[PDB]
């Protein structure tokens, strides 16, 4: 067994800076490079560095270049990226990973990923504003009712219904970000639409980083 | 700074059948491509290196060969397990760039989606703003969008559209799209609607209001 | 007229390489065997060697 166990992720202001570190266990580091790679939310994997731990040299992505910086540690047996002057462009969950010698190998070994944010929203917590159901014959004879979680910074943001009591007909999509700086995501409730003026169908949105939540009663409007 | 051109962009195959994904280099990169799956929550693991080597821990169904400058990922036969979306990266000199990645799907039967409309309420519009939104439920495959109009025209460069993850069972997903207007630009139209559009649906749905119906 | 005794050291999944007409990283790259090839392939696990 071989373990990548990343830390050191978290909420970063623009223009500031972030410290990342990957240990090693099972494995040590020399004759292998040490690897960072970027997936930004919603979008596949990026190359940010590389370092021969038998070396000392690196070598850098165009889209990091200037700005991070990376670095290993035999002794420690432990990689690390430090991240200056970090910016919006940055978000992303930062991964670290090994391969053989230098180059023409591809990385097998991968750590789970660890996500820090950056916006000129350092954070915000989210609103909740109703959707109404349709009140026309629909196929199934079923209806749903929902809402809209909006404005509020970092991802991610947990949504149930009835306080985690409806978990049954709930469909939530994962938040994308808005002009605002700040996140968004909308969900519903989907039963027989005589169950929409029986049962409780209240949107909880919950976001653990500011200690913080909402608890949105979401009705049929009369229309 | 080698780009790598994926196709098909996503791919429908059952369980039991066979999946074929190829990855295209803009140069020469030798045989140093390697090949990646990733779940949501996790790592990418390793799936093939150096362009035909099965990596440890990685079922012998992924496979793969090359003729001339073609490289494909073969997966022999899909298991349940097997629907990712899968990436290619080159590793024969730096910088490693990775390319888009291509999405395999359980080819489920195709259905149309149980759509509904929310015009902008009296409540919604006390913002100074107006949101039209139309939900699509619960349909397959992946592929869809909305068609907007305005008084029975095409609208564009106007709406935003939201796609959630696919259920663990059937694979179903909604999609959701909204028109963005300012109250005063919501002031200047009668007539919206919302123009369903997919492989499973024969007959687009057409949802829509006047301007302050519910 | 002669007889030649080749050898080298592999992994468990290669030794299926290791005979005339095929391809993958030691059949293209590091040793090969012709079409028209006379002779005889033998392999075996030294794991405690």
């Amino acid at each position: 067994e071989v373990q990548l166990v990343e830390s050191g992720g978290g909420l970063v202001q623009p223009g500031g800076s972030l410290r990342l570190s990957c240990a090693a266990s099972g494995f040590d580091l020399g004759g292998y490079s040490m690897h960072w790679v970027r997936q930004a939310p919603g979008k596949g994997l990026e190359w940010v560095a590389g370092i021969y731990a038998s070396g000392g040299a690196t070598a850098y992505a165009d889209s990091v270049k200037g700005r991070f910086t990376i670095s290993a540690d035999t002794s420690k047996n432990t990689a690390y990226l430090q991240m200056n002057s970090l910016r919006a462009e940055d978000t992303a969950v930062y991964y670290c990973a090994r391969s053989y010698y230098y180059g023409g190998f591809g990385m097998d070994y991968w750590g789970q990923g660890t996500l820090v944010t950056v916006s000129s929203a350092s954070t915000k917590g989210p609103s909740v504003f109703p959707l109404a159901p349709s009140s026309k014959s629909t196929s199934g004879g079923t209806a749903a009712l929902g809402c809209l979680v909006k404005d509020y910074f970092p991802e991610p943001v947990t949504v149930s219904w009835n306080s985690g009591a409806l978990t049954s007909g709930v469909h939530t999509f994962p938040a994308v970000l808005q002009s605002s700086g700040l996140y968004s995501l909308s969900s519903v409730v989907t039963v027989p639409s005589s169950s929409l003026g029986t049962q409780t169908y209240i949107c909880n949105v919950n976001h653990k980083p500011s200690n913080t939540k909402v608890d949105k009663k979401v009705e049929p409007k009369s229309c | 700074d080698i780009q790598m051109t994926q196709s098909p962009s996503s791919l429908s195959a059952s369980v039991g059948d066979r999946v074929t994904i190829t990855c295209r280099a803009s140069q020469s990169v030798s045989s140093a491509v390697a090949w990646y799956q990733q779940k949501p929550g996790k790592a990418p693991k390793l799936l093939i290196y150096s362009a035909s080597d099965l990596y440890s821990g990685v079922p012998s169904r992924f496979s793969g060969s090359r003729s001339g400058t073609d490289f494909t990922l073969t997966i022999s036969s899909l298991q349940p397990e097997d629907f990712a979306t899968y990436y290619c990266q080159q590793s024969h000199t730096y910088p490693i760039t990775f390319g888009q990645g291509t999405k395999v799907e359980i080819k489920r039967t195709v259905a149309a989606p149980s759509v509904f409309i929310f015009p902008p309420s009296d409540e919604q519009l006390k913002s100074g703003t107006a949101s039209v939104v139309c939900l699509l439920n619960n349909f397959y495959p992946r592929e869809a969008k909305v068609q907007w109009k305005v008084d029975n025209a095409l609208q564009s460069g106007n709406s935003q559209e939201s796609v959630t993850e696919q259920d663990s069972k059937d694979s179903t997903y909604s999609l959701s799209s909204t028109l963005t207007l300012s109250k005063a630009d919501y002031e200047k139209h009668k007539v919206y609607a919302c123009e369903v559009t997919h492989q499973g649906l024969s007959s687009p749905v057409t949802k829509s209001f006047n301007r302050g119906e519910c | 007229t002669n007889v030649y005794a080749d050898s080298f050291v592999i992994r468990g999944d290669e030794v299926r390489q290791i005979a005339p007409g095929q391809t993958g990283k030691i059949a293209d790259y590091n040793y090969k065997l012709p079409d028209d090839f006379t002779g005889c392939v033998i392999a075996w696990n030294s794991n405690n060697l």
